[PDB]
């Protein structure tokens, strides 16, 4: 319904439905955005769809990130994605030549600890990041994470605070190289 | 007159003379100036001695005299020893950086002058200066080729780490001695892992560890990439060989305890996934002939490496031969090719 009066919605900066489950196919609910993308470019913020198994219709998606730039945020938020994906998003991201977003909202997905050591890879050349939060239902305990966020450390810029939302393990000895910003446990 | 100043640094050479009136004689010109001691840092460039060899031993940092992971690295029981001041360099540099309080202005001298050598610590005697240097040149530490490290006692090293937590990633290669330890806390292991992630390549060396067992997976699960691994006067078993082979990233590999022969599945065929090993190095090995034959195979994959030596293998009989055979069967990048105190025959040398 939203989508058959959108372009009368062009006026929207913002028409959020995010942090919402829809009741069937709610993954689906992006290809009908791909036919909307001429006026979802007005909008000022990504707000996805969420569902279970939302994270298999990224492909969907990717039609939508050329759209990547007006984006005041840009997430995966909700969606219950692979823990390899968050490097994979990242591949796109590499392949991205769009800068400076303020803040990267992924609430929380299926990606451990590991699957973000792999995001590390990219995290760092988007040192640009104003604001991010990195979340997951069920977090692994492990701080090598932590170690390698402090490789991506050096490397970041634009960064005010470390959100954590989620995270149920100890940082250890790390926590003395924690962040070279603000830490918030969420 | 600043040249006639300059003359007065053809009196001395190198940091050698810690010995005596002119070693700490750069400091004294150092406090007095600060720019020109760039001047300073350049009879530091016209350093050829390395210091001076007497007094010191490549095997005194680690208190033994038997063979090491850094042994494993070379054919000989000593090398660090012709360039051992190569660190000693070091210490004084740091005092230097910090006494005309050099900042960022001497650092493009002082990465070239730390430049091809390699530091060497003891858990035991830990320096508190070490972490000095890193005032405002942390990262210069990557001039250095590796910052070795011997633990023993207990795993207990948030010490160590701390230092690490202060430098920028990656290390090249970082290298790590086991001691006498009796107390293997798998919690401490995970600090040695703080210390692993600093480096590309991890080299290890576990020696009269009797807490060590099969808590070698420990020691694994936190490692990048098991370069090297040599172990000796420690608990062994067959199964740990599996760990040499989950590592496909192996430059070089020994073991000199065994002195069982190795199975009909064992680590000896495995070589197909250690392509990368380019030096191999197997001391007093008891084996059996048709599992040679086995080590044979593996050598087709073994073109990319530089150096085979078996030696001291018995009841090896004409496995030797065989492995000779796998040697003839194919070309190889060998650079070197040791078959000394094996059971040989004019046949396999023709």
């Amino acid at each position: 319904v939203l989508a058959q009066n959108l372009h009368n919605l062009i006026k929207l900066s913002i028409l959020d439905i995010s942090e919402n489950y829809l009741e069937k196919d709610g993954n689906e609910a992006l290809q009908e955005l791909i036919g909307r993308l001429g006026v979802l470019g007005e909008l000022t913020t990504l707000m996805l769809p969420w569902c279970w198994d939302v994270h298999t219709s990224l492909p969907k998606l990717l039609k939508q990130l050329e759209g990547t730039p007006g984006l005041a945020k840009l997430g995966l938020k909700n969606w219950r994605l692979r823990d390899e994906e968050i490097k994979s998003l990242g591949e796109f991201l590499e392949m991205n030549p769009l800068r400076d977003l303020q803040q990267l909202d992924l609430a929380g997905h299926c990606v451990s600890s590991d699957g973000w050591l792999y995001f590390m890879n990219v995290f760092e050349n988007l040192k640009q990041l104003v604001f991010f939060d990195f979340s997951t239902e069920e977090f692994l305990p492990d701080a090598a994470l932590v170690r390698k966020l402090s490789q991506v450390l050096s490397k970041l810029t634009l960064l005010q605070e470390v959100k954590l939302t989620g995270w149920e393990f100890d940082d250890y000895d790390i926590s003395a190289i924690k962040g070279t910003f603000k830490l918030v446990t969420a | 007159e600043v040249s006639k100043g300059n003359s007065y640094l053809n009196k001395m050479v190198s940091i050698s003379d810690i010995t005596s009136l002119y070693g700490n004689l750069l400091l004294y010109t150092c406090g007095s100036s600060t720019e020109a001691t760039r001047a300073v840092m350049r009879h530091l460039a016209m350093v050829y001695q390395h210091g001076s060899l007497q007094g010191l031993s490549v095997t005194k940092r680690p208190l033994w005299r038997q063979e090491s992971i850094q042994s494993l690295r070379n054919t000989t029981e000593q090398d660090v020893l012709k360039a051992i001041n190569v660190n000693s360099f070091v210490e004084c540099g740091i005092n230097l950086f910090s006494e005309s309080m050099s900042k960022s202005d001497l650092s493009q001298e002082f990465e070239a002058f730390f430049q091809g050598k390699s530091l060497y610590i003891n858990s035991e005697n830990i320096p508190d200066y070490l972490f000095d240097f890193f005032e405002y040149l942390p990262n210069c530490a990557s001039a250095l080729d590796f910052v070795k490290l011997d633990f023993y006692e207990r795993a207990t090293p948030p010490r160590a780490v701390s230092l690490f937590f202060n430098w920028k990633q990656e290390f090249k290669t970082l290298e790590v001695t086991l001691r006498d330890i009796n107390k293997l806390n798998k919690q401490d292991i995970k600090y040695l892992g703080k210390i692993f992630s600093s480096a590309t390549n991890l080299r290890l060396h576990i020696k009269r560890c009797a807490a060590m067992a099969g808590r070698l997976s420990s020691v694994l699960r936190t490692c990048k990439n098991m370069h090297t691994l040599m172990v000796e006067a420690s608990p062994l078993t067959t199964d740990d060989e599996q760990y040499i082979t989950s590592v496909t990233g192996l430059q070089n590999l020994s073991i000199h305890r065994l002195h069982t022969q190795q199975l009909p599945g064992g680590l000896i065929d495995s070589l197909g996934n250690l392509k990368n090993l380019e030096r191999l190095i197997l001391d007093d090995i008891r084996m059996n002939e048709e599992d040679a034959k086995n080590l044979a195979e593996g050598l087709r994959s073994l073109k990319k490496m530089r150096l085979l030596h078996l030696t001291h293998l018995s009841d090896i009989g004409e496995g030797m031969d065989y492995i000779v055979k796998s040697l003839s069967e194919e070309s190889c990048d060998l650079q070197e090719m040791k078959l000394v105190a094996c059971c040989l025959t004019a046949n396999s040398v023709k």
